């Protein structure tokens, strides 16, 4: 969750479009292409994914705790 | 005197969880920053790097700001 | 983009044009089989040495063939669903149009659950 | 496309002109102000929406408002 | 040089480097402050900023004679410890 | 001043090539094309990565986007003051004048550009959203 | 072309007016503040000498007149160190039994109970265990009172004057003109014979005179205040003959080429010494002997004023090929009219040099009774490490500030520069690729190993028990270095170092150095670390080549270095500069250090560090490290929770003050998290509300406040980021290897 | 001397002196008055 709250839409965007490149030019691999034009999170979306996972963790790590240290005594 | 400290913590969380919700819920469509934040909707990125910075400035970025806190409380 | 040494000698540039979906004009089903036996045949390796019952008395050996016919079937299904999500309006190459897929899906599930079972008879 | 619109707030510094990148700004003649010039917006469909106008626009406020909507491949930018 | 080494063949390995390698120098059998070199290791002659002025009639310089006597001293360093190393000397 | 037309045939300047120039969407989608006139060969840096050396007089370069012909008419229109045009090739062949599509370059004020997208009203004059609630249609254009 | 001084008399003149007006460096930082932004930017944009003007002569006053004051401080530092190590310390009570005595060097006052840190490090003194190795260096540089340590503390502070003073002379005296500065064929010709070779020359000097039978009279036994002062032994022969028997001849065999005879104080033994666990201290003499003649007859490579020597311009010219067009024609030009250039290259090389550094001395412990100083050790490589790790992203940062500020197309047309900014995105995308297959196939046989081991089949996990990866070429290279004396290096008595194989050295009941096995939790290990440096290499680099422009902003050139996004359009383009690049660039660094850290910390604690018992040695960990760091919970359980013990318990004892550290460490680094998380927008706002009460009360500041700037809350964050993780290992670190 | 005393007025040297003045005290306080838990 901290890489898409620290990592912002930017790096990733330029970086997605190296991939672009490399598989248009890969042959055997070029054959095969994406309906959808690959691009990066958006701005608030990647917010929201983060957050997800940031959340999602706090969760289950906590869970985790407060069953097995209560479960194992 | 164990239970006097960690509940005036858990104030502390109520307090500013409900600051970050409030700040956003009254400035929602209203800011010096971004007067006409309402003709922008509630989820938007940000107004871009004029004025300084204008990041994080959407009332649905005091929701994703005060989950953080609501974990932490 | 950038003629290099590597992507130009003429040496290179013709063993692709050998390989079974560069050479246009066999028949998308016949470009098939022979790309399917291809990536079909070595499948089995890596589940028969490395997978759960590697160390295991003559099944190691049925359950490799058998791990990599599934994902032999999983393959053609990923490929299906591709050509309809590509070829919703069928799309010179015929391999690049929708019958042409169709054709090229149904020659790999054929030729590779057939190289599955040529490992097979090999061990 | 994003959404850009020239408010009567306009002083025809032909600054935000001369500051799209995707050529989307242009200055047409007007009354309401001692410079006789009004910035239009006759080719939004080229807007990317990097808001570079506004962070050139010196009056008040936002005399240029970028109204980012829908995405495009030009509005995304896209070279793929 | 002491201890009276004189004629001893350490002396004599020196004294046969760094000579061979001045009379290197002098008659052109290698880089010299004027009389350079090149990417295939051929004399083309050089232009020195200071302008050194030898009354030497090849023109060996200052420079050159503490540039090639060196290098006989580190070649003779090198053959005599060699060879002291080894059994031939 | 009369819409020029694209020469197809402009000697383009003299660079070995890149990769990071265009791609499947050139032919699928569309691609643009920038011309220029120089007084003497110079190299310039090219909007998509590296040096270029530019003929004497005309030069024809094309790239996948608009900002990317823009950011070397600007680099022109400044290093070297030229007065750079640029059209839209799409796949069909229909080229489109893109800029500056007057003559005159946009900054400048010109009698006969007509007025779009101008609300003449203080930014603080634009209605609520509730006015424009299941309405469809923004504040800011309504 | 004459090599010659060149200086301008009198050019800025020394006055406090220029102190008296802040900003007086920026044409728009000299207007005085406004909003509380110009207060940061006065800081944020006062070393950057090229944005200040655009002569290059002025800037280069200014870098070199800066150093200057560097070395000052550096001076202030060392010889404070001196200072602390002559009254407030227990060298000279350390020095009689170095093994039962912990090095101590900081007093705290008696006051708020503070006075707990003075814990008994033994030797009649209450201080705070350093593990600065300063006691060890000290030992081997011969230092055997305190009045050696005074006197040297004193020489430093008078070498930070004359560094303030010349940098002062060298600026508003006589300051160089530019034409002197880019003698770089002088510069290096100077630098590698006159610094580098006289440098070791007069240690090799010193290490020969002092340090040799000093060291040799205290491993004999002799009590340090016994041994005749190290003068004594240049003077009266009669003793450092007695010593070293070679010095009864006297120069006479070095003119007479029979070197040989002195093979009593330059040897080629190799290992360490028995007594100490250190390094020969006569095979240093030597290496820093051969050492400088190398440097000496390398300074004379360069041509300077005469005629005699090489052109780098030339030799860079005539290096080009049939691959890679015009070759390093017209870098000489860029690395003798840029700064950053030569910087990012600089900081790279010097920044490996210090983790080569590290590797070597913690393996070859170079000084006496340093090996034993488990605390030391450690501190000194995790130290060496992250001092280097910074400088390489600051390699990074600097490269692209050149290309984005530096760079001219005109001069750069076929050069490997142009060439290599013209196929950036197949370097970028198959690093890219490389990158993703060594995360899964690096960091994926650890997860299986962990998921096969929960689900109860550990014979289906990647171990020396199970399916092995034995690192074979690692293993290979160890034993070719462990035989290589008996064949490959003859004349070498032994190995380089123990770790590649042998006997245990032990020094009190300590393991020194001992043989280090590599099993399959090295090969893991080790390929993490390759993953790790790969993805930060593509980070920095991915910044340097699209530091212009990309097919995202194609005129990122003209937007700067330090620009935080062109706009929220193009779906946003935050983050897109070099120096986000550098911002990221660094969390991967500390990602990539901190496995290195914790990979050393708990295979040495495993399997070198212990105590050599009656048949067999007791490892601090009891050699777990091999069955246990194949799967991520036992980098959890048996060294994070399992070692972090002492500091949770430090509380109450003379280590209290790590456990402090080391949740005040935690609270930095989560205090990081409200900068890298958050938006100015929402921070400008609430100011707003705060100023409205001021503006009530009538207290409002007539400076208007203002939320931090987009990059600078990215700088804010990540420098609490670092500098809280570094601070908990730190505590971690030393509080765990100081207790046990 | 008119400039030297602005710079020693600009506030990061006025901070560093205020404060070492009020840390010093506080020190001294209690190196005079220690374990001040309560004012009796
Ligand atoms: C009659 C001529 C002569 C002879 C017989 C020798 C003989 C010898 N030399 Mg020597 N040398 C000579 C001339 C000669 N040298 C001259 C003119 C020079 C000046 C350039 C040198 C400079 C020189 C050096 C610097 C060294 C020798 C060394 C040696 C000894 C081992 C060489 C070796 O295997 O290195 C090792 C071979 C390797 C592949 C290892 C080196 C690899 C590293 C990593 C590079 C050997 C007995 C070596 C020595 O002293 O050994 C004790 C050594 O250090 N010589
Ligand atoms: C909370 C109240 C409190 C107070 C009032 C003090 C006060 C003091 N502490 Mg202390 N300390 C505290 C808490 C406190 N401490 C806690 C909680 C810890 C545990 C982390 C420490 C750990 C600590 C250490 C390890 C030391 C002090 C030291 C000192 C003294 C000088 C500070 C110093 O060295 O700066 C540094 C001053 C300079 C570097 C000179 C400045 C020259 C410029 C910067 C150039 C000072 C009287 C030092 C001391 O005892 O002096 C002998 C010292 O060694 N403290
Ligand atoms: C890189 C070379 C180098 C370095 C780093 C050192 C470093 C050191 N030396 Mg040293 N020394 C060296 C070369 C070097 N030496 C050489 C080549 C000689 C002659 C063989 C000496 C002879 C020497 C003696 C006799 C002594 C030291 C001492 C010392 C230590 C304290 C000296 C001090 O700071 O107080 C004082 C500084 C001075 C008095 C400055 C004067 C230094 C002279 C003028 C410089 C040239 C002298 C040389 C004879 C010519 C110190 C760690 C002292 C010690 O106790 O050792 C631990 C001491 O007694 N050295
Ligand atoms: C000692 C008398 C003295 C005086 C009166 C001056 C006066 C002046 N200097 Mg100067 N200088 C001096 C000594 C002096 N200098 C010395 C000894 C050096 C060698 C390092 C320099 C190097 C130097 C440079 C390179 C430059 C000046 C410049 C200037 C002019 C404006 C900048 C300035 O100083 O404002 C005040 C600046 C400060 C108060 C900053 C203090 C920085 C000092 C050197 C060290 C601080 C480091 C600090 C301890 C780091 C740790 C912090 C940490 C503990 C938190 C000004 C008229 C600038 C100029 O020429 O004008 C454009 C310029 O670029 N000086
Ligand atoms: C034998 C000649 C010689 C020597 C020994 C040095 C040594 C050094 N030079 Mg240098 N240099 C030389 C010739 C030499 N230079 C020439 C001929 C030129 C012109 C082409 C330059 C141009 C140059 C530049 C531009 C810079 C250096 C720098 C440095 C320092 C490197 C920084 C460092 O690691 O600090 C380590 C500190 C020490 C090792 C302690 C030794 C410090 C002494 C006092 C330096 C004395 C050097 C000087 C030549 C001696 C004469 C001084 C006399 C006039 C009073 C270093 C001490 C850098 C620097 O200034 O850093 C501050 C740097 O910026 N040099
Ligand atoms: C010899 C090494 C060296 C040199 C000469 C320079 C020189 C320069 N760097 Mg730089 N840099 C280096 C190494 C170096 N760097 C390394 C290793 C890194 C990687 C971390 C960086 C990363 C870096 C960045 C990101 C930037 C520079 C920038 C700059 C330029 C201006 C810096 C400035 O504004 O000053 C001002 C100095 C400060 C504001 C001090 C910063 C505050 C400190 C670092 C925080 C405190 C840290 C410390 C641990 C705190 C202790 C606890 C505290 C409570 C006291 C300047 C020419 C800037 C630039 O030119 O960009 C255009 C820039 O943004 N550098
Ligand atoms: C635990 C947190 C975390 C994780 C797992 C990652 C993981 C990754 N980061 Mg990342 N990063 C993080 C935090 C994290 N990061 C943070 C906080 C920052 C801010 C500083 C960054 C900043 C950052 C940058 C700048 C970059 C990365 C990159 C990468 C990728 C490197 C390529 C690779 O090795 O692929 C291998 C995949 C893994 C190592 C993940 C392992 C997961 C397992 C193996 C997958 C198994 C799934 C299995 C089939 C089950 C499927 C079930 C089904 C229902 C889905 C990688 C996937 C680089 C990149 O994008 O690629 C080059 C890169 O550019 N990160
Ligand atoms: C501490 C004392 C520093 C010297 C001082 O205060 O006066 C220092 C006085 C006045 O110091 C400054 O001088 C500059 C002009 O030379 C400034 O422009 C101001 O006039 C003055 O503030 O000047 C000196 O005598 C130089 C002393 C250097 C030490
Ligand atoms: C790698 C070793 C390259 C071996 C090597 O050095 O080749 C040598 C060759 C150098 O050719 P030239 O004879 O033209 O070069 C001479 C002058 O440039 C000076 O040497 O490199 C190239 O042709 C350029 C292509 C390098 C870029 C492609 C290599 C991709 C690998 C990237 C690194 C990961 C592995
Ligand atoms: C015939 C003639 C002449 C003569 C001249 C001469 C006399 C010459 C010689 C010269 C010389 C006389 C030369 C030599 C040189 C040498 C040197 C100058 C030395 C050097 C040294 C070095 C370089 C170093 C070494 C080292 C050491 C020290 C240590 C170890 C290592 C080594 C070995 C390396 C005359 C004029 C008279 C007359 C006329 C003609
Ligand atoms: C907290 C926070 C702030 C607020 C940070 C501030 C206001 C910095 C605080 C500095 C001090 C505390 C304010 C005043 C500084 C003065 C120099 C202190 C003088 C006070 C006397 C005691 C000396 C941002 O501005 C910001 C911007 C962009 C992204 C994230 C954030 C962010 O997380
Ligand atoms: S960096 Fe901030 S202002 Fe710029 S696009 Fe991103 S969120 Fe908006």
């Amino acid at each position: 969750g901290f890489m898409f709250l620290i990592s912002w839409r930017g790096y990733w965007q330029e970086l997605i479009e190296t991939l672009v490149w490399a598989h248009e030019k890969t042959p055997l691999a070029n054959l095969v292409y994406w309906k959808d034009k690959p691009v990066a999170l958006s701005i608030v979306q990647a917010r929201l994914v983060g957050l997800t996972h940031f959340s999602v963790g706090y969760v289950f790590t906590y869970a985790a705790f407060l069953i097995a240290s209560t479960s194992g005594k | 005197p164990g239970d006097f400290l960690v509940h005036h913590a858990i104030a502390l969380g109520l307090h500013t969880t409900t600051l970050i919700l409030v700040k956003g819920a009254l400035d929602a469509r209203g800011s010096k920053l971004m007067p006409d934040k309402k003709d922008f909707g509630y989820s938007f990125p940000c107004d871009g790097p004029g004025r300084g910075g204008t990041c994080d400035i959407s009332a649905y970025d005091a929701f994703y700001l005060a989950v953080f806190w609501m974990l932490n409380t | 983009m950038l003629e290099t040494p590597v992507t130009s000698t003429p040496e290179v540039a013709s063993y692709l044009s050998n390989l079974p979906a560069y050479r246009t004009g066999v028949a998308p089903l016949l470009r098939g089989v022979e790309i399917g036996r291809a990536h079909g045949f070595f499948l089995p390796g890596p589940f028969i040495k490395l997978g759960p019952l590697r160390n295991v008395e003559g099944a190691a050996e049925i359950a490799g063939c058998l791990s990599a016919a599934g994902l032999v079937i999983i393959l053609a299904a990923a490929l299906s669903i591709y050509g309809s999500a590509m070829f919703q309006g069928e799309p010179r190459d015929p391999l690049q149009s929708a019958e042409g897929w169709n054709e090229f899906t149904s020659g790999f599930t054929v030729g590779a659950l057939s190289g599955v079972a040529w490992a097979f008879a090999c061990t | 496309s994003h959404i850009v619109k020239i408010y009567d707030t306009c002083i025809g510094c032909t600054q935000c002109v001369r500051a799209c990148p995707l050529d989307v700004l242009e200055m047409v003649p007007w009354n309401g102000c001692k410079a006789n010039q009004m910035a239009s917006a006759p080719r939004t469909e080229d807007c990317v929406g990097c808001k570079r106008c506004e962070t050139a626009c010196p009056t008040d406020f936002l005399s240029v408002r970028v109204y980012l909507g829908s995405e495009s491949t030009r509005s995304m930018g896209l070279s793929y | 040089r002491a201890d009276g080494f004189i004629g001893s063949t350490t002396n004599l390995i020196m004294v046969a480097s760094t000579a061979a390698f001045l009379a290197a120098g002098k008659f052109g059998l290698a880089p010299t402050v004027k009389r350079g070199t090149d990417a295939a290791c051929k004399l083309v002659d050089r232009p020195n900023a200071a302008g050194l002025i030898s009354n030497d009639p090849s023109g060996f310089t200052a420079v050159d004679t503490l540039a090639f006597g060196a290098l006989g001293h580190i070649a003779g360093v090198g053959i005599v410890l060699g060879l002291r190393a080894t059994g031939n000397l | 001043w009369t819409e020029p037309t694209l020469n197809p045939d402009t000697p383009s300047p003299i660079f070995g090539g890149s990769t990071g120039g265009l791609l499947r969407k050139a032919q699928v989608e569309e691609f643009y094309v920038i011309t220029w006139e120089s007084n003497k060969e110079q190299i310039f840096e090219m909007p998509t990565g590296g040096a270029a050396i530019m003929r004497k007089g005309p030069n024809l370069l094309k790239f996948a986007r608009k900002e990317q012909c823009l950011a070397l008419t600007t680099q022109l229109r400044t290093k070297f003051k030229f007065t750079p045009c640029f059209y839209r090739v799409y796949p069909s062949g229909e080229v489109q004048y893109l800029h500056p599509k007057d003559g005159v370059y946009p900054e400048k004020v010109n009698a006969g550009r007509p007025g779009v997208n101008q609300n003449f009203r203080r930014i603080g004059e634009n209605v609520n959203p509730i006015k424009v609630k299941f309405t469809g249609n923004g504040t800011m254009d309504i | 072309k004459k090599v010659k001084i060149a200086v301008d008399r009198n050019p800025v003149e020394t006055s406090f007016e220029k102190w008296a007006k802040p900003g007086h460096f920026s044409r728009t930082l000299s207007k005085g503040p406004n909003t509380t932004t110009w207060i940061w930017n006065l800081h944020a944009d006062a070393h950057d000498f090229d944005s200040h003007t655009s002569d290059l002569e002025e800037i280069s006053r200014k870098v070199f007149s800066a150093h200057f004051g560097q070395l000052g401080v550096i001076f202030i530092w060392l010889s404070g160190m001196y200072f602390h190590g002559a009254r407030f310390s227990n060298y000279e009570a350390w020095l009689s039994d170095p093994v039962h005595i912990k090095p101590s060097a900081q007093v705290v006052w008696p006051v708020v109970g503070q006075e707990i840190l003075n814990g008994d490090v033994g030797g009649g003194f209450q201080g705070i265990q350093i593990t600065s190795g300063f006691f060890q260096l000290w030992r081997a540089s011969g230092i055997t009172s305190e009045l050696q340590l005074y006197t040297t503390a004193i020489g430093g502070l008078v070498m930070a004057a004359a560094m303030f003073f010349a940098g002062w002379f060298h600026y508003h005296k006589a300051a160089p003109k530019l034409e002197w500065f880019q003698n770089v064929e002088s510069m290096l010709n100077h630098h590698l014979a006159g610094l580098l070779g006289l440098g070791s020359l007069s240690w090799a000097g010193h290490q020969i005179h002092v340090s040799l039978p000093v060291n040799k009279l205290l491993d004999a036994g002799v009590d340090p205040k016994e041994i005749p002062l190290p003068h004594e032994f240049l003077l009266n022969r009669q003793i450092m003959q007695d010593l070293y028997p070679s010095f009864a001849k006297g120069l006479a065999p070095f003119f007479t080429l029979q070197w040989g005879e002195y093979s009593d104080f330059l040897t080629f033994n190799g290992g360490l010494n028995p007594v100490t666990g250190g390094l020969w201290l006569s095979d240093t003499a030597h290496h820093h002997l051969a050492i400088a003649v190398l440097f000496l007859v390398a300074g004379h490579m360069y041509r300077t004023n005469w005629g005699i020597g090489h052109s780098m311009k030339e030799i860079l010219e005539a290096h080009k090929g049939p691959f890679t067009g015009e070759g390093h024609v017209g870098l000489y030009e860029i690395l003798t009219t840029s700064w950053h250039a030569q910087l990012a290259i600089n900081l790279a090389l010097f920044g490996s040099l210090s983790i080569i550094v590290a590797h070597h001395m913690y393996s070859m412990p170079p000084y006496p009774y340093l090996a034993t100083d488990y605390g030391t050790q450690l501190s000194l490589f995790t130290h060496h490490n992250w001092i280097g790790g910074f400088c390489i992203v600051g390699a990074g940062a600097h490269a692209a500030i050149f290309m984005v500020r530096d760079y001219d197309p005109t001069n750069n047309y076929n050069n490997l520069l142009d060439r290599v900014i013209r196929h950036r995105d197949a370097i970028i995308s198959h690093l890219n690729w490389v990158c993703i297959f060594l995360g899964f196939h690096s960091f994926g046989l650890y997860i299986h190993n962990d998921t096969m081991s929960a689900l109860g089949r550990p014979q289906d996990m990647f171990s020396d028990t199970a399916i092995q990866l034995q690192p074979v070429f690692a293993q290979w290279i160890q034993k070719t270095h462990f035989l290589a004396p008996q064949l490959t290096a003859p004349t070498a008595l032994a190995a380089t170092s123990a770790t590649w194989g042998g006997d245990v050295v032990a020094v009190g009941g300590k393991v020194a150095m001992m043989p280090i096995s590599l099993g399959t939790s090295d090969f893991l290990v080790h390929h993490i670390h390759a993953f790790t440096i790969h993805v930060t290499v593509l980070i920095l680099l991915k910044g340097v080549l699209f530091a212009r422009s990309s097919r995202l902003i194609p005129d990122k050139a003209n937007l700067g270095f330090r620009f935080p996004c062109d706009g929220p359009g193009r779906g946003g383009t935050c983050q897109v500069s070099a120096w986000d690049h550098v911002f990221l660039g660094l969390f991967w660094m500390y990602n990539s250090l901190s496995i290195a850290i914790f990979h050393f910390s708990w295979k040495m604690q495993s399997d070198v560090w212990g105590t050599v018992t009656a048949s067999g040695v007791s490892h601090i960990t009891g050699g777990n490290f091999a069955q246990s760091a194949n799967t991520i919970n036992g980098w959890l359980r048996d060294f994070l929770w399992a070692q972090s013990s002492q500091v949770i318990q430090s509380y109450g004892s003379a280590l209290s003050a790590y456990g402090l550290m080391f949740l005040g460490a935690h609270f930095v680094w989560a205090f990081s998290l409200m900068f890298l998380f958050s938006g100015r927008g929402y921070w400008q706002e609430l100011i707003e509300s705060i100023i409205w009460a001021h503006s009530k009360l009538k207290v409002a500041p007539s400076i208007q406040p203002r939320a931090l700037s987009i990059t600078q809350g990215r700088a804010v964050g990540v420098a609490h980021y670092l500098l809280g993780g570094i601070a908990t290992t730190w505590s971690f670190f030393l509080a765990r290897i100081i207790a046990v | 001397m008119k400039n030297f005393t602005t710079y020693l007025s600009t506030a990061p040297v006025v901070a560093l002196a205020w404060f070492t003045v009020t840390a010093a005290l506080l020190i001294e306080i209690n190196r005079f008055f220690p374990d001040p838990l309560v004012f009796s």
